[PDB]
Order: structure tokens, then C-alpha cells, then sequence
RNA sequence: GAACUGAAGAGUUUGAUCAUGGCUCAGAUUGAACGCUGGCGGCAGGCCUAACACAUGCAAGUCGAGCGGAUGAAGGGAGCUUGCUCCUGGAUUCAGCGGCGGACGGGUGAGUAAUGCCUAGGAAUCUGCCUGGUAGUGGGGGAUAACGUCCGGAAACGGGCGCUAAUACCGCAUACGUCCUGAGGGAGAAAGUGGGGGAUCUUCGGACCUCACGCUAUCAGAUGAGCCUAGGUCGGAUUAGCUAGUUGGUGGGGUAAAGGCCUACCAAGGCGACGAUCCGUAACUGGUCUGAGAGGAUGAUCAGUCACACUGGAACUGAGACACGGUCCAGACUCCUACGGGAGGCAGCAGUGGGGAAUAUUGGACAAUGGGCGAAAGCCUGAUCCAGCCAUGCCGCGUGUGUGAAGAAGGUCUUCGGAUUGUAAAGCACUUUAAGUUGGGAGGAAGGGCAGUAAGUUAAUACCUUGCUGUUUUGACGUUACCAACAGAAUAAGCACCGGCUAACUUCGUGCCAGCAGCCGCGGUAAUACGAAGGGUGCAAGCGUUAAUCGGAAUUACUGGGCGUAAAGCGCGCGUAGGUGGUUCAGCAAGUUGGAUGUGAAAUCCCCGGGCUCAACCUGGGAACUGCAUCCAAAACUACUGAGCUA
């Protein structure tokens, strides 16, 4: 199906995160639909630990995409603030 | 790397003050400071454009003891930032850590800095920095630690800085040994002497 | 809307299917000069009402044979 | 030239440059030493015991 | 094959593909029943082949041995067929 | 406010000079290799050659809440007697049937010059799981694996007879949509499990109610793929003709779908100097390296698409393959064997031989992010996250700091006066970064089990779902990043060059030798050019050499060159394609100009910021992507159309 999950960037043992909707049958980081915000597991000073776009996301989970544990986790956190 | 020796046949091959030594004593009554190093020296030997350029470059590196890599990183970036590349070159020398802690009395040298700012005896915003490259940026405040502010070489560069000229860009708050850097220097405020167009126009070909 | 092609006839010996030439002027991608260049295809003629010389308009449609998925709508220069 | 292993393409020309004979104690050429040899008029003898060879 | 996943895989497809060869023969033969019948220009012979065929055609493609366009591909030219030969 | 800002020449033809012209040099880059040397860390990279052949491990399984069967705990007990037997119950585990997955993730670049790729369009299709609606899940039937039984085989294992279930399979019933048919009418589905319960009958076997999962038709959506058109995509003319299902029409067949896709008749068409056909070479793109730009060269790592899976074919199953660890046939090559008879495919991760100048470990964990199955614990995962090796690259830091003139001793040169190595050393006094030892110490962690409470669902304080509360539980990396203490200057500098180009010079050996060399050129008895030694100049954990691309080269000149004598006007006409067009009105709107919309993937380049003690590196927003397509507008010029005039 199509899913919204976590496309892992940055470097060694530094993580960033793309919330990216995708074909549920490709690469961790091969190619994708949309990319609807981020997350950061270390942010720290002005950095933001993690953002999405309310729209695009709800736009999307009304379309049947079904997200991930941590995107579900992240997405109800953010849908908290 | 850096250029461990004799710091100043340095100073007799460019053939200015380049200042090295504490400068406490003198420099003509230490080296007879009016020939090139080594067997021929009492040939003078005029030169070429090429040589001209090269000397002004090598005098700038050893004042500030960068070697060849690193300056021209210094270049690529002075070029790349507006304004007159050729006092961006100086703006961007004169904000590293240990000429900043030079300018401010703590070391006699540019060498006894790096010293200090190596083996950790330096903090610039409360924290502590051991890389004499860190850019310093304006209203920061360079101190010594704690721990390390009885050592005598602050005192005898303090005293020693006591007397060579007002900076007039940094204030040393000299009791306990606290800086500030309000701003870089500008072109106006180093000795007008360095012809940084011939560094530029060295790096152009 | 839906964009058309307006050209010449070049041919008109097949059944049913006329031959068309368009001509296009692009100027070279180096040194700057108009060249024309010419495309040549096969639209479909319903009826066999045009003839070599006639200069006629064309649409895309789904294809009707291999090498063929053009179709008339009008022609508006008839040849002499 | 000496050496431990099967027959191959190096020490083949090797000999194809030394007009030498070429030996293989208990061992057997490749796929590739075999097209070299058979290429060229080169000799490969093999043999499993040394008295063999001391006699060739 | 390497594997259970395989070996089992190829069994239960040898067993699928046995089961279905006989109900595509079995659409094939009602479908060429009822084009024979056309072919000799016989009107009652081709109404009751049709009736005959259309069940087994609908319920194979149903089953999906064969796909619901093909059922109706056929229909249509089968009834186009036998109502032009009625006239 | 920013998204740029940018361009050097020199040596060498002559006795000397100007020009022409070739050669060479100074720069920046590599997936580099070699020689000498070698301390540390962070982030990356690592068979470019043989799509050569492969020993050995692992890389795709899961579901008992779909189904029989056999394994049969703890217990309640019963008997006899210390332990056994028996029964009821029964927890766990799965060889088999069955449902999904195996078409993903991973590898490689052989083939392919166009069924590929890129950009812009459109019409005739399908699409498992996912989302929202609509209508349902009623009732029968015959089987078969497992299993028991009988033989053969060295084994791999094979064969006959009997017996049994299902969400396995097949009829029947019905049809809101659905198929076809013209109205008229006809045709086509399913499957049941798991947790609870008020009242009723029954064996609360159950029916019945409820929830959850599941199944069947169908519409829309999302996603993914199939199909068509236009333009572009290497060199060759010492390759000029190519094509008979070929080009078009009709009837028919076939596909999910248009179509010579196929077939039977009819016609003789189709393509080509705007380069067909043929020959050679080659995956394409975003991009990368150079360049002031225009251009030139090039498709490593990263991302998109394509093709391939020992070689040549074919289909089956499936929503989806002509199938990367599936089937069948043939072939080449290895091997087993008991000689009767079978097996294999590392261009998956390690690893080996071989080829080569040359490219690494039979490592750890599923803790994190993903993928398959499951309901949920959970299982699997050489994807992934990490470790190991190698100065391969980029970046950063060390190998100490101040004072110190008997200007020590030694070396080298000397005009024998001295100069230089040189504040350099020693001496004196300081500091401990990195490395060594010791002790503290985050962040990568979301979740899971249990227990309680509150809401919603019903018919119900049941089950279940969801908020919250309490308790318990999780990290390979890992002796983590980081921090504090101790000791001592202690543990750590080499490489190239010094005639000009081109920064840096003298002595001693040798004598057209030995040798050097990028180009001029050095060496034949005073060599700043060979070999050493003193001194010096560049770089520096690296320094040189070799190989290769662009630059300088305006030396293929569009920007931006030439042809009287340096190379270069056909011996001279005529003329075909093509290029170009005297001068007035009027129209049109292809070129041209302006604007709007859509698109031009992300990363990369650039600008402004933010995090690692800095940098490399990571990352937010913007700019750009110079292009393409469609609309609206303008009419000077070119094109086109109509009518004139005479230079
Ligand atoms: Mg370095
Ligand atoms: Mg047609
Ligand atoms: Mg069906
Ligand atoms: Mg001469
Ligand atoms: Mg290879
Ligand atoms: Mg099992
Ligand atoms: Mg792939
Ligand atoms: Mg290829
Ligand atoms: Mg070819
Ligand atoms: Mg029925
Ligand atoms: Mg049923
Ligand atoms: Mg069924
Ligand atoms: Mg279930
Ligand atoms: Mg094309
Ligand atoms: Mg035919
Ligand atoms: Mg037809
Ligand atoms: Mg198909
Ligand atoms: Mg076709
Ligand atoms: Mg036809
Ligand atoms: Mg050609
Ligand atoms: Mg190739
Ligand atoms: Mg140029
Ligand atoms: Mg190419
Ligand atoms: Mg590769
Ligand atoms: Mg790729
Ligand atoms: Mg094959
Ligand atoms: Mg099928
Ligand atoms: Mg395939
Ligand atoms: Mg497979
Ligand atoms: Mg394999
Ligand atoms: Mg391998
Ligand atoms: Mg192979
Ligand atoms: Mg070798
Ligand atoms: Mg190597
Ligand atoms: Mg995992
Ligand atoms: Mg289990
Ligand atoms: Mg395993
Ligand atoms: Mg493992
Ligand atoms: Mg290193
Ligand atoms: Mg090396
Ligand atoms: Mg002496
Ligand atoms: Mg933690
Ligand atoms: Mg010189
Ligand atoms: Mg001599
Ligand atoms: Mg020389
Ligand atoms: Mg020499
Ligand atoms: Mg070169
Ligand atoms: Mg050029
Ligand atoms: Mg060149
Ligand atoms: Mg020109
Ligand atoms: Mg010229
Ligand atoms: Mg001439
Ligand atoms: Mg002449
Ligand atoms: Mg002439
Ligand atoms: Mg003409
Ligand atoms: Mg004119
Ligand atoms: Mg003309
Ligand atoms: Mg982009
Ligand atoms: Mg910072
Ligand atoms: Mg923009
Ligand atoms: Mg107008």
C-alpha cells in the first residue's frame, strides 16, 4: 500500500529523519511520492526536534496511507502541540 | 603540520621586523638582521615580479604561522565573500583564536598562544575552545581559565604587552584577565606596509 | 481545446489515408542560423476528399493502423 | 621458473619466452594455460612420481 | 528448487495448472460448439448452443480462469453473429 | 537584502629583426598506480581488468485464532505402595494440507543506436494489500494429502490398495451495482473463525445477541504498470539505395486495451542526401571535472529509468514474472557413484584461484529506521545499523613555549683577516594538546508485559477499542561522545628542487667518460646543469614520478582565424537541390516580442541561517534549473497571400 514513514539522512551515529510517503515497495531511500515535513532525534539549541505539514498529512491519511509507529507516534505528538 | 626552528631566519629572509621573538630585548642586536641566511649572504641579488609576489605571501604566512593548504582555504573564502577580496584575506587572519589571544596580552608570541589555546587553557564564550582556527566572532569574550591563571607567561605578556602599541580593538580587563572583541580591525587598523595585491594578483595566475 | 498541425499534401495514393507534410523552422543550436526542417505523416482520410497539392489541417487521435494515428477535420486550401 | 600450485597462464608464457619445457609435478594446467599451449607448440609433461622426470 | 517455500510452491502450481487446463477446454469446446453451428447456417442449432455456452462462460470467467472482458467480448460477438444470421 | 564578481603569459627557427607556425612549460582535477617517508582523529571511498571459474557458511519466511493428525506438561484424582500403573483433563512443539510472501529489498552493465533514455503531450486499459460508499454471506455435494498397508532402490527415494477434514474444490439458491442483449428478456457470487452474554429451546454440541478478523459483487479515490504521438540522443559516403506482412483497405480472429498483433481477399504502396540501409562503437539521465563565458571531456560513489541472472528457447502459477537463490527442454563445463543411477549455477554478503600496475573481514546485532507473515506477543531479514583493513581523498590537531653570546665544540667556505650553520645547541625556566594510566558519564528508546480507572459499542458496569495512572522490562556499537586526576619534554619529519623558463649557490671528485634531461640543452682538466658535501628554496604526514581530461591554444576561430608572396580561389563556363531577395499599399500571425498558467523529481552548484569545541560533514528556507507546452496581446522586420511601380 501506500505508507508515510522515515527516510534516514544525516551521517554516522547523527540521524535526520524525512516524513515521506511512499510506495510501500521501494528503498528506505529511493524514490517517493511527497515529502511532508522532518524529524530530528538530537536537535538541541535552534535546531527544531521535529515538523509536518498538518494539510499535506491529513490529505494524505484521508487518502488511505497508512503510517509507520514512530510516524504515528511523531504525528499525534505534533497534532498534541 | 607547523614550521618548528630557527624563528628568525624568517625575519632576515623577508627582510622586515616579523615580529617572532617576545621583543622584549631588541632584533638587531640578536642576529645582525641586514642579510639573507646562510653562505651567500651578503649578496643582494634584486628579483623578479614572481619573486616579489612570493616574498609578500611567505611574510603574511609566517606572520601569522599558516601553512599553504589552509591559506588557500583563507583565499577561496575572502574570494568568495563581497567586498574587496584583498582586505577580506586580512579580516579573516586577524580573527583566528590564537592572534586573538595574542592581541589581547595572554601569550609574548603568536607560538606561546597557540601554546595556550592547544593545551586547553582557554575559554571564549564560558566554554572551552582548543583550536587556534576558531573564527571569533564580535562581542565575544576570551578568558583563562581558572585553574590557569597563575601561570607567570600571562603575567610577563601582559607586562610585556603593556607596552607595543594600543589595539584599540579588543579591551583586556587586566586584573583578572578577561577580553572582548567588539569588531575585526579594518584595513586602517594593520600596518600599512603588507601590499596584499600582489597576494592577489599571485593567486590570479 | 485540441491543438492541430496544418500542412501540405504530398501524397494520396493509399486507401482511405493521405500523406502530409509540415514544415517547422528552428533555429540551430550553435551557430544561431533558421534551418527548416520537415515532418512527414500519414492522417487518416474518411472519404478520399483531398489531393496532392491541398493544404489541410490534422489532430491526433487514438491509432487507426500502425504508422497512422493522425485524422483530418478540414481542409482549407484547395489545390488547383 | 619454480613455484606451488596448478599450471597457469603466467608461468605458459613464461616458457613461451624461455624455449623451455614445461612441468607439472602433480599438478594440471587451467582452462587458459591449455588454450596458450595448445596455441603454440609448447611440451607439458605431467608426472607423479620424480624419478619420472629425472628420467624425461 | 533450494527451499520448502519452492518445492511446495511448484507442487500446489503443477495442481493448479491441472485443474484449470480442463475448465479452459471446457469454455473453448462450448464457444466452438456454437461458432460450428453458426458456420452451417443453422438458426435453432445456434440459439440453443448459445443458451448452453453463456452459463459456462459467465461462471468460468467468474471463477477466473478467464477474465470478465473476454466473457463479454464473446457474448457480444456471438449474439452480433446470431442475430445477423436470423435475418 | 542575497543568490556573483569576470579573462596574464614564457622558452625554442636568425648574424640580428618582424611575421607565420608547430612543439614544450607554468593551473585545476582522478575510483588512480609506483618510489621514499610515516603520529592522531572526524567524514567519506575502495576489482576501472576476466558478464573468468568457483570450495565453505549465511542472504525468504511466516500463520495452530483456516484444517485433520500426533506430541502429549501442571493438576484433580483412583488403585497398589514410594514409586509405579490408570483415567480425566490438558500446556507446549510441527512433518502434511491450506492462506499470504517469494515479481520487493540486493547485484551487474553483457546486449541495445532505438519496443531504450530525456522533454512535452493523450486514449482505447488493467491494478493484490489501502481509504470511503452500496448490496450480501442461504443451503448441499463428491473428493485428496497426512495416515495404515504391500514391493523395489546403495542412497537419493519411487510405486499399487484402503481411510479423513478445511477459509481446499464443485453444483444449487438469490443480485443494490455488474455482463451482454435493442426495447423484450436472459447471465453471473461467497467462508468461516476467535472472545463474551440477557431471555428461549436444545447436548448455552449449539441456535440467538454483540464485537473483532475474514470472504463475495460493484463505484469512486490513491498507488503501480501496460499502450500511442511530436521533438532530441556517437563516428563513418573509401557505406546510395532499402522493404513483399512490406505500405494501405475490407471481413474475421486475438488482447486488459488501440494496432499487420495475426489471418483471408483487394490495391501497389512505404522509407531515403532534412542521410534510409549497412559497418564500427556505446546503457541513458539528474549530474561530475575543467572553462571568464560560449564550449570541451565524461556517466565511479548518490538518485530515477532500462536490460541481464552459466548459454539458447518455452510456457505454467499468480493482481502482478516469461520469474535473481521457481518449472520444462536442449547445450557447454565440473562432480558424485555402490557403475544400477543423480546433482550444480556467488553479475546476493564474506571468501578462493586467475588476470592485472592496482582495490578490503569466512566480523556483530536485529538495539534504531524499513520489508514479509501474524491478531498479538513474536519469528525472519549479509536490507540496514555498526565494527575490521588500506595516507585513497577532504578537513582538523600534534611533533613543545620563553630566555639564552664563551656568537662554545664540530662541519663548510675563505682574500687566512674571518664568515656561515646560529638563539640554532647546551644552560636556565615553564606547559601537558594528542597518545599512556585511573575514575566518572549523557544521547541514539519509540515500545512491550502486568494492574487500575474513565469514556464508546451493544443489550448489557461482558469481551473488545481508545485517554490516562502505577509497577516492571530494552543498546550491537560500548572500555560511546564527553568530563576530571597523575607522570614527564617525555612518544612523534620527511620528500622534492637550487642554468633559463621558475623561488633558491659554492667547493670537492670525474674529464664527450660516468651520467642528466619537460623544452632549450649540459659533460672534451677550474662543470652554479653529472655524483657527493655544506648552505638555501618550496611543500609538509606527506612529498615526487607515471598515466589521463580541460586550460593556456584566438591551434577548428558561433562568441573569436584565414587563402597575391608563409597552408589555402576549383583551368574556365552553364546549370539542379539549396541559400539569399529592388520598391509601394492591404491582410494574415509561422518566425519575432511581452504577459499568464502548468511543468521542469529529490540530492548536487549558489545565497542567507542552524547544529556538531572549529573545519570537513549534516541540515532549514530561498534562488536557480537558462528548457518545453497551452492560452492572451502587438505588428517594425523576415515568411505567406492579393494588388501595384520601374532604378
Ligand atoms: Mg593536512
Ligand atoms: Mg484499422
Ligand atoms: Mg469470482
Ligand atoms: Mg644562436
Ligand atoms: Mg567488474
Ligand atoms: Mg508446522
Ligand atoms: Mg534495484
Ligand atoms: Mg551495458
Ligand atoms: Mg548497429
Ligand atoms: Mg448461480
Ligand atoms: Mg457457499
Ligand atoms: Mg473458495
Ligand atoms: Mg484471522
Ligand atoms: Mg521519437
Ligand atoms: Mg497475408
Ligand atoms: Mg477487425
Ligand atoms: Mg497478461
Ligand atoms: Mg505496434
Ligand atoms: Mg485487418
Ligand atoms: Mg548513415
Ligand atoms: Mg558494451
Ligand atoms: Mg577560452
Ligand atoms: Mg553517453
Ligand atoms: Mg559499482
Ligand atoms: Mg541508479
Ligand atoms: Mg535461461
Ligand atoms: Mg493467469
Ligand atoms: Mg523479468
Ligand atoms: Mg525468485
Ligand atoms: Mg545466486
Ligand atoms: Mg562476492
Ligand atoms: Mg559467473
Ligand atoms: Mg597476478
Ligand atoms: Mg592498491
Ligand atoms: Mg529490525
Ligand atoms: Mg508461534
Ligand atoms: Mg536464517
Ligand atoms: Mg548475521
Ligand atoms: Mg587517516
Ligand atoms: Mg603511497
Ligand atoms: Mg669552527
Ligand atoms: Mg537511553
Ligand atoms: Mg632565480
Ligand atoms: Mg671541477
Ligand atoms: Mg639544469
Ligand atoms: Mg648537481
Ligand atoms: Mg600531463
Ligand atoms: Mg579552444
Ligand atoms: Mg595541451
Ligand atoms: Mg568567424
Ligand atoms: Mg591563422
Ligand atoms: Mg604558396
Ligand atoms: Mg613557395
Ligand atoms: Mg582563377
Ligand atoms: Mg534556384
Ligand atoms: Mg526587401
Ligand atoms: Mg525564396
Ligand atoms: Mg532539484
Ligand atoms: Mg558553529
Ligand atoms: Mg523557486
Ligand atoms: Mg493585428
Amino acid at each position: 500500500m501506500v505508507t508515510i514513514r522515515l527516510a534516514r539522512g544525516g551521517s554516522k551515529k547523527r540521524p535526520f529523519y524525512h516524513l515521506t510517503v511512499t510506495n510501500s515497495r521501494n528503498a528506505r531511500d529511493g524514490r517517493f511520492v511527497e515529502r511532508i515535513g522532518f524529524f530530528n532525534p538530537v536537535a538541541t539549541g535552534g535546531e527544531v526536534r521535529l515538523s509536518v505539514d498538518q494539510e499535506r498529512a491529513t490529505y494524505w491519511l484521508g487518502q488511505g496511507a497508512q503510517p509507520s509507529e514512530r510516524v504515528a507516534q511523531l504525528l499525534k505528538d505534533a497534532a498534541k502541540a | 603540520a607547523r614550521y618548528i626552528g630557527p624563528k628568525c631566519k624568517l625575519s632576515r629572509r623577508e627582510g622586515t621586523d616579523l615580529f617572532l621573538k617576545s621583543g622584549a630585548r631588541a632584533l638587531d642586536s640578536k642576529c645582525k638582521a641586514e642579510n639573507v641566511p646562510g653562505q651567500h649572504g651578503q649578496r643582494r641579488g634584486r628579483l623578479s615580479d614572481y619573486g616579489l609576489q612570493l616574498r609578500e605571501k611567505q611574510k603574511v604566512r609566517r606572520i601569522y604561522g599558516v601553512l599553504e593548504r589552509q591559506f588557500r582555504g583563507y583565499y577561496q573564502e575572502a574570494s568568495r565573500r563581497k567586498g574587496s577580496t584583498g582586505e577580506n584575506l586580512l579580516q579573516l587572519l586577524e580573527c583566528r583564536l590564537d592572534n586573538v589571544v595574542y592581541r589581547m596580552g595572554f601569550g609574548s608570541t603568536r607560538s606561546e598562544s597557540r601554546q595556550l589555546v592547544s593545551h586547553k587553557a582557554i575559554t571564549v564564550n564560558g566554554q572551552t575552545v582548543n583550536i587556534p582556527s576558531y573564527q571569533v566572532k564580535a562581542g565575544d569574550v576570551v578568558a583563562v581559565r581558572e585553574k590557569s591563571k597563575n601561570q607567570l607567561r600571562i603575567a610577563q605578556a601582559l607586562e610585556l604587552c603593556g607596552q607595543r602599541g594600543r589595539v584599540e580593538w579588543v579591551e583586556v580587563d587586566l586584573d583578572k584577565k578577561a577580553g572582548t572583541f567588539k569588531s575585526a580591525p579594518a584595513r586602517s587598523d594593520l600596518s600599512a606596509d603588507i601590499n596584499e595585491n600582489l597576494i592577489v594578483e599571485l593567486y590570479s595566475k | 481545446t485540441v491543438r492541430t498541425l496544418t500542412g501540405r499534401v504530398v501524397s494520396d495514393k493509399m486507401d482511405k489515408t493521405v500523406t502530409v507534410l509540415i514544415e517547422r523552422r528552428v533555429k540551430h543550436p550553435i551557430y544561431g542560423k533558421y534551418v527548416k526542417r520537415s515532418t512527414k505523416l500519414h492522417a487518416h482520410d474518411e472519404s478520399n476528399q483531398c489531393r496532392i497539392g491541398d493544404l489541410v489541417t490534422i489532430r491526433e487521435t487514438r491509432p487507426l493502423a500502425k504508422t497512422k494515428a493522425w485524422t483530418l477535420v478540414d481542409i482549407v486550401e484547395r489545390a488547383v | 621458473g619454480g613455484g606451488v600450485g596448478g599450471i597457469t597462464e603466467s608461468d605458459a608464457n613464461l616458457a613461451l619466452a624461455s624455449n623451455a619445457v614445461l612441468f607439472g609435478f602433480n599438478v594440471r594446467a587451467d582452462a587458459g594455460a591449455r588454450k596458450i599451449v595448445e596455441a603454440e607448440g609448447l611440451d607439458m609433461r605431467y608426472y607423479n612420481v620424480i624419478y619420472d622426470i629425472i628420467e624425461d | 528448487a533450494n527451499t520448502p517455500s519452492a518445492k511446495k510452491r511448484a507442487k500446489q502450481a503443477e495442481k493448479r495448472r491441472s485443474h484449470n487446463a480442463s475448465l479452459r477446454s471446457m469454455v473453448r469446446t462450448y464457444i466452438k460448439n456454437v461458432v460450428k453451428a453458426i458456420d452451417a447456417k443453422d438458426l435453432e442449432k445456434a440459439q440453443a448452443a448459445f443458451t448452453a455456452a453463456v452459463p459456462v462462460i459467465d461462471r468460468m470467467a467468474d471463477k477466473g480462469i478467464i477474465h470478465k472482458n473476454k466473457a463479454a467480448r464473446h457474448k457480444s460477438r456471438l449474439s452480433g453473429h446470431i442475430k445477423a444470421l436470423s435475418t
